[PDB]
Parts: C-alpha cells; sequence; structure tokens
C-alpha cells in the first residue's frame, strides 16, 4: 500500500477531500518550480542506483509526504482566490 | 550458431535430391558436439558438402586442426542422387541457452541463426549417503555423478563450477 | 518402441470411411462415375425427370446427361481464386404436335463444383464445407393438443419448402379442422372434393367412432360432388372468379407441393408404417379425369378416430424421436438446390414457346445457363450451410467435415424454439455423440454424428448391432433404424463372454431406450462396441471412463484447436483410432499398391509397382493452411524399399508413423509450486524450449491488388514518392519483395502508386517464402472487374512457446503458461532427470477428470519400459494390469541403481519417514520395498533442485500428453500511446504503423464513476479522444515536462450548444446566479 | 468572476436573436468554385461569415428567408405545440 495512507484519511473530513488536496499541492510543486517543499532537509524521498530522487521524482509522491507532517494547513476558504499564483510566483523563481 | 546453405533462402525450405528438409537437418546440427583445444578458438566455422547416395555423417566434415568433433555417427541428413549439399556451419563457445532471435548471427546475407546448446551437462545428481569412517554415525559421504556431451570431461566441469563458486565468495567484501 | 493394447472385446467390423458421409453422398447424387447407361435415378437424373417433361405445342424431354471436364486442376484453383467446377452439358430433343423434328444439339448449362479427395470443396480459391442438417422427415404425425389435455392433433408436412403445412385439429365444439395457410375449414368439404360420399364415408369411417357425426354432418353442401371444389375455392381469401381456376387445388396434386420424394421410402415410410397402407403415386395426388383420389385423407383421419377412441396400437408419435427425424446430406442439399434451378429453367422454356417463332427453334431458344448456374453458385457460396473449412489441423477439418446442425432453410428448425431438441434425447444413443456439441450459445443445436453410425437411404442415422440367438453371440450385424431398434432388446458389449455364448445370468441390457436387467434368454441383440457410442472427436480420449461428460466435452473440442507442432509425437496412450484417422483424413499419403521405392526426394516420391508400372507423387512441402499453419509431408521411407499396398509414404501435418500426434508427451510432476501454477497456470522447464519440443510453423497471407481508379490507375513498382532507398533494398523486383527476405514491422513488401504500398502491418511478418502476381494477360484467371492486376505475399515464422502460451490435455484441462523455470532449479528425480512440466493438483478435484491421473501413471511406466500403449474407450486397461507392468518398471529405475553400487539416499529416508506417518507405506518393511510399494502408487521421491532439499511426500509423475492451441499471443499485443485518428469522428484508430486503443464502454465508465475519479474519467472522455485541442495541448505539456492540460470545455460541449442553436433551440448557458456565461 | 457554468437554458430563439449570434448572412448556394479551391463569395464556406480555414467552425451565419416559415417541431410533435395553442386541428 501507500505510505501512511491511513494517517492521511484521518486528517481529512472526507476521503475525496484528500485527493483534491494531494493533487493541488502536487502541481504547485512542479509548475511553481520544484523547491516549494517543506521536508527537504532530511528524510527526503530518494531513488535507487543514484539517490538523485532529491530533486524531481514524482509529484504526488511528495505531496503526501508533505502532509505526513502537520506543517501545512488546508481548508475551504483559507487564502484569497487570485492572491494564490501571485504570492507564489513572486516568492519562488 | 548459424548456417548458410547455397540453394536456400529461408530455414523453411527444402533442397532437391535432399531427403530431410531444412528444419530437419538444422535440428540434427545443434545435436552436434565439438571440442576446442585452445582459449583462442572463440569462433570457428566448418564446412562440408557431399553428393550422390550416402549418409551425411558429421564426421564427413573437413577437419580444422585444433577443434575436434566428438559426435561422429550423428546422422544429419541423406542425399538421394546428386544432392546439392552446401552449407556454412558457424560454431561458437558461449554459455548456456541463447535464443536464435536474440543474438541474430549474420555470417551471410541469407543465413539463418540458431539456438545455443552449450552447457556440456546432460544431467547431474547428488547422493548424501551415510558415513563410512569416524566414531560418529551422523556424518555424510557426498557423491555426485555427472554426464557431459563430450566437450569438457566431468573433472573439467567440476573444477570450473567449484571455482566460479570461490570467486563469488569474495564479492562479500566491501560492506556498506 | 513396444506396443501393448488391452483389447478384450473382439472388435468385429472395422470403422467405416469416416468421410463416406460426404463421399458417397455426392457420388450417388450426381451419377457420373458410370455412363447414362447405368440409369440410376435419385439426385441429378431424378431432378431431370422431375421438371424436364415440359408441355405448355412445347414438347421437349430429357435424353442423356454427361460432363465432368474440370478446367483447371486442384491447386490451380486455390491459388488462382478459381472455382473448381465442371462443364455441364445436356442432350435433349424436341417433338411437335405436328409429327416431325428431332433436334438434339448438345446443350450445356453452367458448371458444377466437385468434391475433393478429402471430401471438401474449392469454391472461390478457398476450401469450404457442406455440413449436414437435421429436421423432421416430412410425413404424417400425431401429437397431443396444445394447452388442452383434451384430444390430440394430426400433422402433415411434405417438403421441399414449397410444401403446404396441412394440419388436422379435432375441434370439440363440432367438426374436424384442417389448418392451411392460417385458415380452418370443414375437412368434409374437401373429402367431398375427393369423391367421398356421405354414406360410403361414414360407414367405413366412424363405424367405431361415434364422433363421426362431426363430419357426416354436411347434408346441405356434402350433397354436391364436383361442385364442392367450386365452394372449396370460395374458402380461399382471394376474390377470384368461381370458374375452373382450380389452381391452388391442382397445386396440391402431383406437381411440386406434395413431396415428390421417393415412391417407396421417403414418403411411403411415414405412410404404410404409421397409417394407411400402400402409396398411390408419390403423394396425395391424382388430378386426372376431373375427380381426385387420395388414399391419404381416409387414413390420416382413420388414425385420428383411432387414438381418440379404442387402442388400435397407442399411436402418440414422439417429436425428438430420431425415428422420424431425417438428415440432409450433401447430395440431398445439392440436388435440392439443383431442382430449384431446374424449375427456374423450365420457367423460361415455357414462356419461350408462347412467343416462339414456329418450329424454327429448339436448343438455345429454349435454353439458358443463367437460371441454372445462378442457383448452384448461390448454394455453394451464399448458403449458410457451406462454411470455411476448419483446417486448424488434420483432425479439426475432419470433424467440421462430418458435423451436423438443425438450423438451415428455416422450414425445418428456427432459432427461438428448440430448448427441447437441444437436450440429448433417448434416441440419440449411438446416433449423435452426446459430448460433441460446441460451447457457448447454440450448444446442442450443432453436434457431429456418432462413430460407426452411418446415414441410410434417407437420413435416419442407423447403427450397428450384434445379433444373438438365445445365449449365443452372432458374428453378423445390421444397421438398425432408430425406430425398429426399440422393437428388440439389446444388451451391452461389457457382458462377459465365453467364446460365443453369454456369461452370467444377470445381464445388463437396454429395452426400449430404457436401462433394464434381462436374462441370457431374451437376448435379441448386443452392442457392437463402446466406440459406436461416441464420435471420433471423443474416441480419442485416454480413459474417458474416468472423466465427466462436461469436462470431456472440453478436451474433445480442444483437440480440434490443436496446432501442428513441428516435432509430432503420438500420445503415450492411444484409443487405437489414430491409425485410421490419419488415413480417412488424408493428412498423409499411402502407397496405391505393392512394389518398391524409387525416388525418395524431399519434394518428390517415385515408386515402381510390381504390376509393371511407375508413378511419382507431389510432395506438398509447406502449404499455407486455412488457419495459418504448416502442412508438410515428411517422407518416412528410404530409396529402394519393398513396400506394401497402403503403406506410410510421408507423414501428415500432425501425423507420425501412421499415428496421429497432435502435441507431445512430456514428463509431468503434478504438484503445487511457488504459486506459479495458481488458478490454471502451468509452469515449465526451459529444457523443453531447448530441444525445440513445443513449437510450430505459422504463415501470413497478405494480398494486394492494383486497383484501377478513374483518377489514374495504381501502378506496381519500386517507385516511392519519398525517395526512400533504405527500404528499396529488399524490394528487388519491380514492386514485389525478394524471396527469403526478412521483413520487419513497417517495411514495404509491395509498392503501390497514385504511395499506397502494402507495408508490414503491426506486430510482425516473418520470412517470405513464396509470392506470385497476375498481370493483365490473364492466362486463365477471373480477374475481378476494376482490377488491372493482383499480387500475393506468403510470409511465415516459427512459433516458439514463450510466456503467453496456453496448452491443454485430451481430458479438458486447459491452462496458460506462467513462468518457465530453467532445468537448473527444476524439481528433479533422486537420480538426475529433472521434471518437465508442473501441474497444480487443485485443478483435479473440482474437475472430476481422473483420466489424466491414469494416463500419467501408465506413462510413468512407459518411460522406463520404453513403450506406448493403446487403451480402448471403456474396454481400456484396468488398475490391476497396470500395477503389474509399473512394478516391472521399478526393477529398471531402481534395479540399475543396485548393480551400479549405490543404495538409498539420506534424503529418501526422511521422505519415506513421513510416508509411513501418512499411511502411504507399510511400516516395518525395508527401504527397498517401501520405495517399490510406493512406486506402484505412481509417486516417487523428488528433490527440489533449487535448494536440493527433496519435497517431503512422493509426487505422482508420468508422461502426460499436452498440446498448444490456435489461440496464440500474436493476435493479442496492443500497445498504443500516440497515433492516427478516426478520419470521420475523432478516435485513436491505428491499423498501419501504430495501433488502436481498446474501447472503454459505458460499463467501465460506470465503475470509474463509482470510484469518484472525476478527473481520471473526464480524462478518458476528452483528452484521450474527442477534443483534439486538449490532446495535443497535453502532448506538449508532457514532452515539456509540464502538468497535463485541463480541458476547459470538451469539443462535444460547445459543438452541441451551437448544434442546437442551428435549429431554434436558444441554448443559453447561465451561471450560478442566473447570469450569462461566455462559451467560446 | 469567471465562475464555472452550473445552469443550462433551453427555449425558443427569437428571430432578432437569430441575427444576434450571426456574423454574416450567406445568400447564395455557392459552396466552392471548381477553378479555385476557395469558396465562392457569400457561399456556404465564406471566410468572412465564418472565418479563416488556416492558421472556423465556431461561427454561424443565417438565411433571412423571404416569407416566414415554420419550425415543424412545434407543429408535428405529438402534442401540437402551436396547433393546440390556437385550438386549430392539432394535426389536420
Amino acid at each position: 500500500a501507500e505510505p501512511g495512507i491511513d494517517k492521511l484519511f484521518g486528517m481529512v473530513d472526507s476521503k475525496y477531500r484528500l485527493t483534491v488536496v494531494v493533487a493541488k499541492r502536487a502541481q504547485q510543486l512542479l509548475r511553481h518550480g520544484f523547491k516549494n517543499t517543506v521536508l527537504e532537509p532530511e528524510e527526503r524521498p530518494k531513488m535507487q542506483t543514484l539517490e538523485g530522487l532529491f530533486d524531481d521524482p514524482n509529484a504526488v509522491t511528495w505531496a503526501m509526504k508533505e502532509l505526513l507532517t502537520g506543517r501545512l494547513v488546508f481548508g475551504e476558504n483559507l487564502v484569497p482566490e487570485d492572491r494564490l499564483q501571485k504570492e507564489m510566483e513572486r516568492l519562488y523563481p | 550458431t548459424s548456417v548458410y546453405i547455397e540453394d536456400v533462402l529461408h530455414e523453411f525450405s527444402t533442397i532437391p535430391g535432399v531427403k530431410e528438409d531444412v528444419v530437419e537437418i538444422i535440428l540434427n546440427l545443434k545435436e552436434l558436439v565439438v571440442r576446442f583445444l585452445n582459449p583462442s578458438l572463440q569462433t570457428v566455422t566448418l564446412l562440408l558438402k557431399a553428393e550422390g547416395p550416402k549418409e551425411v555423417k558429421a564426421r564427413d566434415f573437413l577437419p580444422v586442426a585444433d577443434v575436434e568433433i566428438m559426435n561422429p555417427d550423428l546422422h544429419i541428413a541423406t542425399l538421394e542422387e546428386g544432392g546439392r549439399l552446401n552449407m556454412e556451419v558457424r560454431v561458437d563457445r558461449g554459455v548456456g541457452y541463447v535464443p536464435a532471435e536474440k543474438h541474430g548471427i549474420k555470417d551471410r546475407i541469407n543465413a539463418i541463426p540458431v539456438d545455443a546448446v552449450f552447457s556440456p551437462v546432460r544431467r547431474v545428481a547428488f547422493q548424501v549417503e551415510d558415513t563410512r569412517l569416524g566414531q560418529r554415525t551422523d556424518l555424510d559421504k557426498l557423491t555426485l555423478r555427472i554426464w557431459t556431451d563430450g566437450s569438457v570431461t566431468p573433472l573439467e566441469a567440476l573444477n570450473q563450477a567449484v571455482e566460479i563458486l570461490r570467486e563469488h565468495l569474495t564479492y562479500f567484501s566491501n560492506p556498506q | 518402441m513396444e506396443i501393448k493394447r488391452f483389447g478384450r472385446i473382439r472388435e468385429v467390423i472395422p470403422l467405416p470411411p469416416l468421410t463416406e458421409i460426404q463421399v458417397e453422398s455426392y457420388r450417388r447424387a450426381l451419377q457420373a462415375d458410370v455412363p447414362p447407361e447405368k440409369r440410376e435415378n435419385v439426385g441429378i437424373q431424378a431432378a431431370f425427370r422431375e421438371t424436364f417433361p415440359i408441355e405448355e405445342g412445347l414438347v421437349l424431354d430429357f435424353l442423356e446427361y454427361r460432363l465432368g471436364e474440370p478446367p483447371f486442376p486442384q491447386d490451380e484453383c486455390r491459388e488462382k481464386d478459381l472455382t473448381y467446377q465442371a462443364p455441364l452439358y445436356a442432350r435433349l430433343q424436341l417433338i411437335h404436335k405436328d409429327t416431325g423434328l428431332i433436334k438434339e444439339d448438345e446443350v450445356f448449362l453452367g458448371h458444377i463444383p466437385l468434391m475433393t479427395e478429402d471430401g471438401s470443396f474449392i469454391i472461390n480459391g478457398a476450401d469450404r464445407v457442406i455440413v449436414s442438417q437435421i429436421h423432421r422427415s416430412p410425413g404424417v404425425y400425431f401429437t397431443p393438443d396444445p394447452a388442452r389435455p383434451g384430444r390430440y392433433i394430426a400433422s402433415i408436412i411434405p417438403l421441399p419448402k414449397r410444401g403446404p403445412w396441412i394440419d388436422l385439429e379435432v375441434e370439440p365444439n363440432g367438426v374436424v379442422s384442417m389448418k392451411v395457410n392460417k385458415r380452418k375449414f370443414p375437412l368434409v368439404l374437401l373429402l367431398r372434393v375427393l369423391g367421398y360420399d356421405q354414406e360410403t364415408l361414414a360407414r367405413e369411417l366412424g363405424a367405431y367412432g361415434e364422433l363421426v357425426q362431426g363430419l357426416m354432418d354436411e347434408s346441405v353442401f356434402a350433397m354436391r360432388p364436383e361442385e364442392a371444389l367450386i365452394r372449396l375455392f370460395t374458402l380461399l381469401r382471394p376474390g377470384d372468379p368461381p370458374k375452373r381456376d382450380k389452381a391452388v387445388a391442382y397445386v396440391y396434386g402431383l406437381i411440386a407441393d406434395p413431396r415428390r420424394y421417393d415412391l417407396g421410402e421417403a414418403g411411403r415410410y411415414k405412410a404404410e408404417e404409421k397409417l394407411g397402407i400402400r402409396l398411390s403415386g408419390r403423394t396425395l395426388a391424382r388430378f386426372e379425369d376431373g375427380e381426385f383420389k387420395d388414399e391419404v385423407f381416409l387414413p390420416t383421419l382413420r388414425y385420428l378416430f383411432a387414438l381418440t377412441a379404442g387402442v388400435p396400437g397407442h399411436e402418440v408419435d414422439d417429436i425428438d424421436h430420431l425415428g422420424n427425424r431425417r438428415i440432409r446430406t450433401v447430395g440431398e442439399l445439392m440436388t435440392d438446390q439443383f431442382r430449384v434451378g431446374l424449375a427456374r429453367l423450365a420457367r423460361g422454356v415455357r414462356e419461350r414457346m408462347l412467343m416462339g417463332s414456329e418450329d424454327s427453334l429448339t436448343p438455345a431458344k429454349l435454353v439458358n445457363s443463367r437460371p441454372l448456374e445462378a442457383a448452384i453458385r448461390e448454394f455453394f457460396s451464399r448458403s449458410q450451410l457451406s462454411q470455411f473449412k476448419d483446417e486448424t489441423n488434420p483432425l479439426s477439418s475432419l470433424r467440421h467435415k462430418r458435423r451436423i446442425s438443425a438450423l438451415g432453410p428455416g422450414g425445418l428448425t428456427r432459432e427461438r424454439a428448440g430448448f427441447d431438441v437441444r437436450d440429448v434425447h433417448r434416441t440419440h444413443y449411438g446416433r449423435i455423440c452426446p459430448v460433441e456439441t460446441p460451447e457457448g450459445a447454440n450448444i446442442g443445436l450443432i453436434t457431429s454424428l456418432a462413430a460407426y453410425a452411418r446415414v441410410d437411404e434417407l437420413g435416419f442415422i442407423r447403427t450397428p448391432y450384434r445379433r444373438v440367438v438365445g445365449g449365443v453371440v452372432t458374428d453378423e450385424v445390421v444397421y438398425m433404424t432408430a425406430t425398429e431398434e426399440d422393437r428388440y432388446t439389446i444388451a451391452q458389449a461389457n457382458t462377459p463372454l465365453e467364446g460365443n455364448r453369454i456369461a452370467a445370468e444377470r445381464v445388463v441390457a437396454r429395452r426400449k431406450g430404457e436401462p433394464v436387467i434381462v436374462s441370457p434368454e431374451e437376448v435379441e441383440f448386443m452392442d457392437v462396441s463402446p466406440k459406436q457410442v461416441f464420435s471420433v472427436n471423443t474416441n480419442l480420449i485416454p480413459f474417458l471412463e474416468h472423466d465427466d461428460a462436461n469436462r470431456a466435452l472440453m478436451g474433445s473440442n480442444m483437440q480440434t484447436q490443436a496446432v501442428p507442432l513441428i516435432r509430432a509425437q503420438a500420445p503415450v496412450v492411444m484409443t487405437g483410432l489414430e491409425e485410421r484417422v490419419v488415413r480417412d483424413s488424408l493428412a498423409a499419403l499411402y502407397a496405391e499398391e505393392d512394389g518398391e521405392v524409387a525416388k525418395v526426394d524431399g519434394n518428390r516420391i517415385v515408386v515402381r509397382y510390381e504390376d509393371g508400372r511407375l508413378v511419382e507423387y507431389p510432395l506438398r512441402r509447406f502449404y499455407r493452411s486455412n488457419q495459418g499453419t504448416a502442412l508438410d509431408q515428411r517422407p518416412r521411407v528410404v530409396v529402394g524399399q519393398r513396400v506394401r499396398k497402403g503403406d506410410l509414404l510421408a507423414d501428415g501435418p500432425a501425423s507420425e508413423n501412421g499415428f496421429l500426434a497432435l502435441g507431445q508427451n512430456v514428463l509431468v510432476a503434478i504438484m503445487p509450486f511457488d504459486g506459479y501454477n495458481f488458478e490454471d497456470a502451468i509452469v515449465i522447464s526451459e529444457e523443453l524450449l531447448k530441444r525445440d519440443f513445443y513449437t510450430s510453423i505459422h504463415i501470413e497471407r497478405y494480398e494486394i491488388e492494383a486497383r484501377d481508379t478513374k483518377l489514374g490507375p495504381e501502378r506496381i513498382t519500386r517507385d516511392i514518392p519519398h525517395l526512400s532507398e533504405a527500404a528499396l533494398r529488399d524490394l528487388d523486383e519491380e514492386g514485389v519483395v525478394r524471396i527469403g527476405a526478412e521483413v520487419k514491422p513497417g517495411d514495404i513488401l509491395v509498392g503501390r502508386t497514385s504511395d499506397t504500398s502494402l507495408r508490414v502491418p503491426p506486430g510482425e511478418g516473418g520470412i517470405v517464402v513464396r509470392t506470385v502476381r497476375l498481370r493483365r494477360g490473364d492466362p486463365g484467371v477471373e480477374l475481378k472487374p476494376g482490377v488491372r492486376e493482383v499480387v500475393r505475399v506468403y510470409v511465415a515464422q516459427k512459433r516458439k512457446l514463450q510466456v503467453g502460451d496456453k496448452l491443454a490435455n485430451r481430458h479438458g484441462n486447459k491452462g496458460v503458461v506462467a513462468k518457465i523455470l530453467p532445468v537448473e532449479d527444476m524439481p528433479h528425480l533422486p537420480d538426475g532427470t529433472p521434471v518437465d512440466v508442473i501441474l497444480n493438483p487443485l485443478g483435479v478435484p473440482s474437475r472430476m477428470n481422473l483420466g489424466q491421473i491414469l494416463e500419467t501413471h501408465l506413462g510413468l511406466a512407459g518411460y522406463f519400459l520404453g513403450q506406448r500403449y493403446i487403451s480402448p474407450i471403456f474396454d481400456g486397461a484396468k488398475e490391476p494390469e497396470i500395477k503389474e507392468l509399473l512394478a516391472q518398471a521399478f526393477e529398471v529405475y531402481f534395479g540399475k541403481r543396485k548393480g551400479e553400487g549405490f543404495g538409498v539416499d539420506k534424503r529418501e529416508v526422511e521422505v519415506l519417514r513421513r510416508a509411513e506417518k501418512l499411511g502411504l507405506v507399510t511400516p516395518g518393511k525395508t527401504p527397498e520395498e517401501q520405495l517399490k510399494e510406493l512406486f506402484l502408487q505412481g509417486k516417487v521421491v523428488l528433490y527440489d533442485g533449487r535448494t536440493g532439499e527433496p519435497i517431503e511426500g512422493p509426487i505422482v509423475v508420468g508422461q502426460m500428453f499436452i498440446m498448444k492451441l490456435y489461440h496464440m499471443v500474436e493476435d493479442k499485443m496492443h500497445a498504443r500511446s500516440t497515433g492516427p485518428y478516426s478520419l470521420i469522428t475523432q478516435q485513436p484508430l491505428g491499423g498501419k504503423a501504430q495501433f488502436g486503443g481498446q474501447r472503454f464502454g459505458e460499463m467501465e465508465v460506470w465503475a470509474l464513476e463509482a470510484y469518484g475519479a472525476a478527473h481520471t474519467l473526464q480524462e478518458m472522455l476528452t483528452l484521450k479522444s474527442d477534443d483534439i485541442e486538449g490532446r495535443n495541448a497535453a502532448y506538449e505539456a508532457i514532452i515539456k515536462g509540464e502538468d497535463v492540460p485541463e480541458p476547459s470545455v470538451p469539443e462535444s460541449f460547445r459543438v452541441l450548444v451551437k448544434e442546437l442553436q442551428a435549429l431554434a433551440l436558444d441554448v443559453q448557458t447561465l451561471d450560478e446566479k442566473d447570469n450569462p456565461v461566455d462559451i467560446f | 468572476m469567471k465562475k464555472e457554468v452550473r445552469k443550462v437554458r433551453i427555449a425558443l430563439a427569437s428571430p432578432e436573436k437569430i441575427r444576434s449570434w450571426s456574423y454574416g448572412e450567406v445568400e447564395k448556394p455557392e459552396t466552392i468554385n471548381y477553378r479555385t479551391l476557395k469558396p465562392e463569395r457569400d457561399g456556404l464556406f465564406d471566410e468572412r461569415i465564418f472565418g479563416p480555414i488556416k492558421d472556423r467552425r465556431y461561427r454561424m451565419g443565417h438565411i433571412e428567408l423571404a416569407t416566414p416559415a415554420a419550425h415543424i417541431w412545434f407543429v408535428k410533435d405529438v402534442p401540437s405545440k402551436i396547433g393546440t395553442l390556437l385550438d386549430l386541428s392539432a394535426t389536420e
């Protein structure tokens, strides 16, 4: 199965919630550059023959791992709509 | 490894004056066994071609000094009258089994490869009988009986394997 | 190798020509072998006498018929898509009412196909088959009333399809009814039309049936003789003049309607036998002298008042009863269609007399092949009856060559009313193999004929039966009719015998289709053999007696889907029919007579017969099978060798030494592996793939024709509008690809122009073997219109069993091939020799088919004893005898171990140790004996090979016979991602360089909907299909490493909006709060 | 404020609106001239009433019929949408 999938379902008020959350953060990780992570120090995802999976492995694979830690916060109306790609593109190259 | 017949295009054909069809002979070929006498003989190719009524024996081949054929009686084919027997027998000394469509040997433009039939081992078996000497009866007496096509004798095969083993045992050196 | 058969029953008369069903049927049908001197009748000739005597004055009759000069030889027709027919001439003369003229000029009308040595036909370049059909022999039959348990109802049905369906229903309210064309009427009326008068009627009629007053009622109408007819017509719905237009009536005279079947059996049977007696005429005819005589109406009713009253002999005919069910062999079917063309031919000659220009015409003026030829060509190529000759292998064709079905012309059996005929009836006994029916739908509707069972003068499949006087068995036998059979008491062939007399007193026998126990005194007959009970297709199973009819049915058909493996191997166990099979099947060729071998060339065989003569035989090297396979002939003889008449010259596609060999007898060690043999999974040792055990030859016929469009005819040539040379190399000739070339997926074989070159379709092709073209100067080929020329490309390759391979056993155990573990870590026998195939025991219980378990054991001895066995169906070997020989084998396996200087192994100890704790071996005995006693059970010690640690508990081993099936992995391997699109709609269809992604169907979607995969779903309905925008948009993002495009609006959305706008529909897209929403 | 769609309206289209979403009216059954693969003026494929054929199936036009016609649907449909509207013999 998938990593602490259970711990995830317990963080969301609905199964389907998780999905939409995992997908949205997954994109923001690649589009807005791959340096928006929050667990980059240690225990960061790795590869095989070359543990180069420290930069660009798989979107979601990272998204969930991020939720693994209560570092992020989610909700229905947390941050203003448009104020999304505005504060993100300017903070990250 | 591969063969090329003069009067042939595909392995699914047949030559006049020739009893057995292509595939039939080709099969009787892999059934052949040869012996090299030097680590250099990595690639050898023989040739043979007789005519008129006669039993096409593997022995009829043209001796090639070093390499020897331990399979004389091998009845490869037979020619009726004026059988245009002409071929190109590529022989190699690889290891194990190898798909004829995996290597793709092209000695000649219209030559068709074959499959690997190395491993000079027919069948092996080990017997772990009781003990014979020692004040203890809970001992063993291993005894293995092997069979080889002809290339390498039991001993040969024996040492080799045992060695491959030894060498492998060293890989467990540099930890992590 | 040694050959031991356990035949206890003295199989008297050998198996008849398994193909005589089609053979003679065509022969007798068209009497051509012997001159018109040997005036037979039935079939062709009879067809003439029928609609030949034409008189409108037009007076032309039949004289002599001859022909049979096949334009081109066999093969020619195949490769040239030609039709194997035969010029049909005809000799006839004309005589006028004005004495004179005798114009008899050879008049021919179209050609007719012919039956191949094997019993097939070559219509248009392809070999087809004329399957037989069943039905209810057009006769008189009485069966109970529909939903009314009251009385009963009579029925008369004289085919061909042009025979009115007359019925006799006893209307209780009064009077009898006669159903015809959906209308009932007082039979009395008709009777009067026949001359039956009130007095003479009643008296000799209802003398016993007081119910007679139900027809002797007419005292107003039945008082007018001939006048009755006038009235009868009034019944006919049409409003035609009451004149002498006695048409419809005369129709049921002596012409066509009443079956014109043989005057003695075909019709007389259902006559004399059931009711009435003699058959005046050929049917209820006689329209001479104005009046009409029908010794048919009297009886049909005389039998009616009979059952509805006393007991003249309980006449309540049964439906399914074969003793009233006729068959339609090739001859009948063909001759039938023939009569059609004849009637259609006579159609003209008649009209070509009214407009005839006096006595200045006779041959051409009255003849025209048009009608005749047309019919014939319709039957042999447009009738559902004729089919694609299933040549998956020798056996396959043979079965499809003698199969039978109900469905057909329609006037016999339909499709939505037969759950009754589908089930095996009592009469099917030895007439129709109960386990020969196909799978899936239509099951039962189609099922081949039994074994020895053969057709008679008119369908009715008879069967052999042993005569017996008291307790003595007669060596004589006769084919009894499904009817007369019940008349006697037949006993089984199991019944112990002492030379020529019965054994025990309590003998088993079948009375009237019912299993009963009778004494050696009432023994009227006895079964000829267990064989005649089932058809060949099944008579090939090892120990049928140990498998369910259900699972047997499987293995039965499975053999038909077998593939002609290169290294043929006759089953370790044989039913003894393999020799006969390959013979009547014509898979191999036998020497015509005794003599000596001459030329033993790989392509030609020559021999010099003792009767002072010499003949050669064409050796079809590698012919393209109808199902794409090998069809070679391996010469099993050598130069100069005294041969006997009918000796094995060259082997058939799947034959070996005169013995059928559809597969191989590989070593098997039935036992559960690392799950690799889960459901039906089948493991396998690389060892087999090494010595090219399981492998076959496949071919692919890709054809290409040079069309002739009005936009510039297409030309065949190396001219490629894309200056590609890296592909023109192999394309040596001016268009065609070189012979012996290695074409690969995508390369070109032939070059078309207007560049429509025929490339190598997806998957593979193999190595070309032979190709031929057809220019304009047609040496004698029927080049289709609009075609300038045509070309064929015969490509092929080897089928080396891999992973997706599937193979089953003669017992019906099918299964795919999972992993193929190498001989290295393959479970081996204590003394080397590893195993070959590992079957999972779990597939033995639920599937009650112990037969295999038997063949294995039997085979386990054949390996050491070095021999093969032949076990009759039910007379096969028995448990005792086996253990005897098997034991003998032990003295060979272990017998040598002794003298060599070695005893048991420490491993063999631990195993036997648990053997005793498993009650397998008798404790207290010596290891030696323990292993022996255990060997007799068919189980032996077995080492892992992977770990060397033998598996605790013997593992039953032996040589089971398996085989690969037609279904390969080639026809399945669709791997698409980016390719073509539907020129019409917008679907990823491939076909050329790429492939086409499987459909999705609403079903799959639903499930997808369930999951809630909104996007995954929306992705499949758009980005991966219709909306081409998002498709490419997506391709870019992907190749660019950017998130896939999120379709804002599927092309289907906006297109429909306006699509509706196009017609009124003011489709207005509002937002969340009743507000406009920009669509584009 | 480009809130996704949630509502779909279906109603009769007024002649006025007919021209509304119309960008030009073809008034000649001239599909495409045979001399030039280019459409014939105000034909069924004009590049002005619909648009460019290169770098067009999202723009509609109309045919102002001389004398008013009728949308068979509102007359032939089982319940004479209009016939029953004016009591007239719904089908006759």
